[PDB]
RNA sequence: GGUACACGAAAAACCUUACCUAGACUUGACAUCCUUGGCAAAGUUAUGGAAACAUAAUGCCGAGUGACAGGUGGUGCAUGGUUGUCGUCAGCUCGUGUCGUGAGAUGUUGGGUUAAGUCCCGCAACGAGCGCAACCCUUAUCGUUAGUUACAUUGUCUAGCGAGACUGCUAAUGCAAAUUGGAGGAAGGAAGGGAUGACGUCAAAUCAUCAUGCCCCUUAUGUCUAGGGCUGCAAACGUGCUACAAUGGCCAAUACAAACAGUCGCCAGCUUGUAAAAGUGAGCAAAUCUGUAAAGUUGGUCUCAGUUCGGAUUGAGGGCUGCAAUUCGUCCUCAUGAAGUCGGAAUCACUAGUAAUCGCGAAUCAGCUAUGUCGCGGUGAAUACGUUCUCG
């Protein structure tokens, strides 16, 4: 049932009061963060990749 | 299978210049901060000497060489009891059990403010008042009815 | 002159990038452009974050990750344009911005 | 005469200054009362101790400023700085300096807490 | 009431209430989102509220007049407080 | 327990396939969510040419594009139209009057790029040559352009419910630890009438050292 | 009120626990009506404390607010409402969880055989 | 059970929401192709309605045709990817060839020597590779760099580079690894930390990051809207989270910020509401404007107590964004002061910044009884005989 979210992104949320955060391939509404609008887990994979600007494996 | 490892501990306090009154300190140590301490163990140094007129370095260090410990434990079982090898333990964990029997039985009274209470009881242990030198005698006791278990091997 | 007093705010996700877009710009604009101080920075806000690693279970399974910033910083109190004219020819690389403030 | 040293203690910067006088050993830094801003501790008075193993402590007033840090970082930090403005007198009493830990910074930092570490070691308990 | 209102204008309930008044007070309609806040004048009526499988005739109760109609349906069905 | 240190070794020991840097933490999404896009049409569209990686940098909608290939040939092609078609290609994609320009580079031993690598294993695998065979095709095309050390796996399903049947390739010094290694790893998810299968490449651009910072 | 005069310690604490008076009201009485926490008073002179209950009896009576309260919680639950069915099974209204927690409401440990049905 | 307990899910009045009910959408709510064009798809207030939806007006371009369109529904023994157990272990794999009649062994093992297959030495052995260290960042002293809006009692400060520390030297003592002492250096014995999980391992978990062969429904597992439930509840366990209190409660003067956080967020500053916050009004896209740093210091009280601990639960009054705050958001002002006065097995973190403790900022956001979680900062202990019971 991903085109309910797929086109709830593509219809108008009559207000702000529709809080859903998702991205355009990730089927997930849950920590698709603004920052990247991508999964934790496309995230964090793509990240052992090191492809986003300014990520790299944390060491303070 | 860890080896041994050494023990650590911090700086003398100006109060006494000695390491037993930090490690009250530290033991005592609420809020995580050793200023509450500090001001806490110098009001009952204060309150040791004004009580009993006597002064207050020798009460404390009597206090933790009356309170000190001379023993560890090691458990072993032969098919369905538990007995005990003593074995010598460093002085390190000597005097940290001292101070922290010193600093537990210190704060056990609920009437009035710490203060008078932990100098009251450094002063009890310093006189021998029993609060955790019954622990040291009896300690010493059962040196005599605990190496009856650590000598044979079973 | 051009500006009272020009700030450029060089920001970047990296040390290395942002120095090497540092001493690029300090050699090109001098020669064209007086009055320039060297590479004066800012104190940087690198951020770190945490993502998990399990699909749905183990949230303390996680990897660390870390957002790097460095910043340095110009005041032009005297400004040529002709600085920015040879700046196209040794084109910054684009893991550094300057910020006009 | 002006001596200006650097000290480091826990996220804590000190910029110091240190002159030979007469005075009686001037201990204050940032130029306020000591009975609050310093709270208790045992550096309020350790920290011109290190002047005593060097130039006289009735010497180099105590002229610090702080940066960052907790009531004891800042004082470490002070400390390290006016030992290190001690060093620019005489660095041949530094046989007792560096073994009092005087000229050497702890290179202690708190240490950084982890995901399911929410203090920096601990974690949760197991109790049934 | 938002805990912030106690006289505010819900813009598309006042509507449905003044009509019902207009007569005497004649209560049932069908009217039940959650959106709609009663004021001042919403005195009395009955809506068929949803509670998640049939829309029962609840009473907007004239115990407090800002209360929304979701607290006054029963939109709940525990298991009756048993020991299972 | 199966991870590769490409993410650290990615960004402050190398770069990154797509990197740009900017002031604001919304438009972020929205770039990374755009320039993926491009990137897989672009390797997807040309694999005769055997496009090594794409780099897509992406400031105020803004996008630039820089293509690196292992047969950049196929990328102009014949008397010069497919460069005027993937010229005219990611003009469009990135927008209408998004600024565009591109230049041709080539790599030292250009088939070293794990993307291309696990390409055309999987094309391999599923293009009448069998598995051992196809192992050996990959192992040459990373070896006979001149790359390091060789790690090849190949999981999933024989068209079967059995795990417990496989064959997999590791020659030469590959530190899965040492962060300044030059290590490309790269998977492709190959359908076949059964399912999906795993086809993955470990492959070292050259055992770096002394070379342990961005460039 | 005006029950209770204050013997064994300062006034701060004795209408704590009196109703439409707490900690809060209770010390700004206390700083009203000028009742002194000096070092020790148990009892002050009764020339005050008449204003003393004038003033308490000014914040919410006692007796009054004991109504206030149970007419209150009668009426949120004499109603037709969810507030009221979460109000007659002794469950916290705010919203909480009842498995485990809302504890005081579900009685201090009182475990009960938790049945599973699969 | 280890190998699910503030998990996925980093926030539920509509969505988040994946479920249900109702109203609606129908080659379709999504869509493609197809024909073909050029000004409208968008959009508004009505209006019946809960809006879906039909609706009238309106402001480079979009549409009917039928193939078909979408799948988070599982089948994780179909799997990809993913991490975790042992365990970041103390070892591991592979070739050459030799030794066995084949299973197999060898080296790779063993004596010295480490966190390590760390190396030496010896041995059918020879080496190649993997795991711990290794570049990386993070860390400290100095020298040095550019210079404001820094410092200024200045190249301090910030972020940039280098030196420096590698048992380095000396003495022991071992052919070796590597240990001890002194001093230099700030930091010396893999100078503090980690990055990456060796062979496997649980066909562990993941059909749901995305999917996915399989089947499963398509004018209906597809879709809009409205609502409710995931925070129900006889309750249990897990974790944090308030406590069972004079290091604590209240009152009064009272310091140091940081990974640092911040553009419609931080909001300087002013006024008022004893309060949520309101009104006024910059600046800050941040070394600039905030974001107070707090605990801690100073003195006084409460002087011992179901308790100046604990606002549990509960309610009166407003406050907040939010169309709307009710189930399924919340804050204070205020009030009840329950239970609990250290808790049965069963336990936990720990080798110095550790336990312990206190603040701050942040993603989530319309909102938060996220108290979470993440991160930072501050203050600041013991123990560690030894694996003896012990498990790995």
């Amino acid at each position: 049932a991903k085109k309910s979210l797929k086109v709830k992104q593509t219809r108008i949320p009559k207000f702000a009061v529709r809080a859903y955060t998702r991205c355009q391939r990730c089927g997930r509404a849950r920590a698709v963060l603004s920052h990247f609008g991508v999964c934790r887990l496309c995230f964090r994979e793509l990240a052992y990749a090191g492809a986003i600007p300014g990520v790299k494996k944390a060491s303070w | 299978r860890k080896n041994r490892a050494p023990k650590r501990t911090v700086l003398p306090d100006p109060v006494f210049n000695n390491t037993l009154v930090t490690r009250i300190i530290n033991v005592i140590m609420e809020d995580g901060k050793k200023g509450l301490a500090q001001r806490i163990l110098y009001g009952a140094f204060d309150l040791i000497e004004q009580r009993t007129k006597e002064k207050p370095l020798t009460v404390f260090e009597r206090a933790v060489g009356n309170v000190m410990p001379r023993l560890e434990l090691r458990v072993r079982r032969i098919a369905g009891s538990n007995y005990q090898v003593p074995t010598e333990v460093p002085q390190d964990r000597k005097i940290a059990l001292a101070l922290r029997w010193i600093a537990m039985f210190a704060r056990k009274r609920h009437e009035k403010t710490m203060l008078e209470k932990i100098a009251n009881e450094i002063i009890d242990a310093s006189n021998n008042t029993g609060a955790a030198i019954k622990k040291k005698d009896d300690t010493h006791k059962m040196a005599e009815a605990n190496k009856a278990f650590a000598h044979m091997r079973w | 002159v051009k500006y009272p007093e020009l700030k450029i705010k060089l920001e970047s996700y990296d040390s290395t990038l942002l120095d090497l877009t540092t001493k690029k710009i300090v050699e090109v604009v001098k020669g064209v452009d007086v009055k320039i101080k060297g590479p004066l920075p800012l104190p940087t806000k690198k951020e770190v974050i945490t993502i998990i690693r399990s699909p749905h279970v183990d949230k303390a399974s996680r990897e660390q990750f870390e957002k790097n910033r460095h910043k340095r910083l110009m005041i032009l109190v005297d400004v040529n344009q002709g600085a920015i004219d040879s700046l196209k020819r040794i084109k910054i690389p684009v893991g550094v911005t300057l910020r006009f403030s | 005469q002006s001596y200006y040293g650097l000290g480091r203690r826990k996220s804590s910067s000190a910029k110091v200054y240190l002159t030979p006088t007469q005075d009686k050993g001037k201990i204050t830094v940032n130029r306020r009362d000591p009975s609050e801003y310093f709270p208790n501790k045992l550096v309020i008075q350790d920290m011109e101790q290190p002047l005593d193993l060097t130039d006289l402590k009735k010497n180099f007033d105590i002229n610090v400023v702080v940066k960052g840090g907790g009531f004891t970082g800042q004082a470490g930090a002070i400390r390290l700085g006016i030992v290190r403005a001690l060093l620019q007198f005489n660095p041949e009493l530094k046989k007792i300096l560096k073994s009092k830990k005087l000229t050497t910074r702890d290179k202690r930092v708190k240490e950084r807490k982890k995901f399911g570490l929410y203090g920096a070691r601990r974690a949760p308990q197991f109790t049934k | 009431r938002s805990a912030k209102k106690g006289a505010f204008v819900d813009a598309h309930l006042l509507k449905k209430v003044i009509d019902m008044n207009k007569q005497e007070k004649k209560r049932p309609i069908k009217t039940w989102s959650r959106r709609s806040t009663i004021f001042p004048e919403f005195v009395g009526n009955t809506f068929a509220v949803h509670n998640g499988k049939t829309f029962i005739n609840v009473y907007v109760t004239d115990d407090m007049v800002g209360h929304k109609l979701g607290e006054f349906s029963p939109t709940r069905n525990f298991k009756q407080h048993t020991a299972n | 327990q199966k991870v590769n240190s490409n993410g650290l070794r990615f960004g402050i020991n190398k770069n990154w396939i797509s990197r740009w840097t900017a002031n604001s933490h919304a438009q972020t999404a929205k770039w990374l969510i755009e320039d993926e896009k491009i990137r897989n049409l672009f390797f997807v569209n040309y694999r005769n040419a055997q496009v090594s990686n794409v780099e897509i940098e992406r400031t105020q909608a803004t996008v630039d594009v820089f293509v690196y290939a292992a047969q950049p040939a196929f990328l102009i092609g014949s008397e010069n139209k497919n460069i005027q078609k993937i010229t005219k290609q990611i003009k469009q994609i990135i927008g209408r009057t998004t600024n565009l320009d591109l230049t041709i580079n080539e790599i030292g031993s250009p088939m070293l790029s794990a993307r291309i690598i696990a390409r055309d294993l999987a094309n391999a695998i599923e293009a009448r040559v069998p598995l051992r065979t196809a192992m050996r095709q990959s192992l040459i095309k990373v070896l006979k352009a001149g790359a390091n050390g060789i790690k090849v796996l190949v999981s999933g399903r024989l068209n079967g419910a059995e795990i417990a049947r496989d064959k997999m390739y590791i020659e030469g010094n590959m530190p899965l630890s040492t962060l300044r290694a030059d290590i490309d790893y790269a998977l492709e998810k190959a359908q076949t009438t059964y399912g999906v299968i795993g086809v993955k490449v470990w492959i070292n651009r050259g055992m770096i050292y002394t070379k342990g910072l961005n460039r | 009120l005006g029950i209770d005069i204050p013997n064994q310690k300062r006034i701060e604490i004795a209408l704590t626990y009196i109703f439409g008076i707490g900690l809060s009201r209770s010390q700004a009485i206390l700083k009203q009506a000028n009742i002194n926490p000096d070092k020790r008073v148990k009892d002050l002179t009764e020339e005050e404390f008449v204003a003393i209950r004038n003033v308490a009896s000014a914040y919410k009576i006692e007796g009054d607010l004991r109504r206030e309260i149970a007419l209150n919680i009668k009426h949120l639950s004499e109603i037709g409402a969810w507030r009221g069915l979460r109000h007659r099974k002794n469950l916290p209204v705010r919203g909480q969880r009842t498995r485990t927690n809302a504890r005081t409401r579900k009685g201090p440990r009182k475990t009960v055989a938790n049945k599973k049905i699969e």
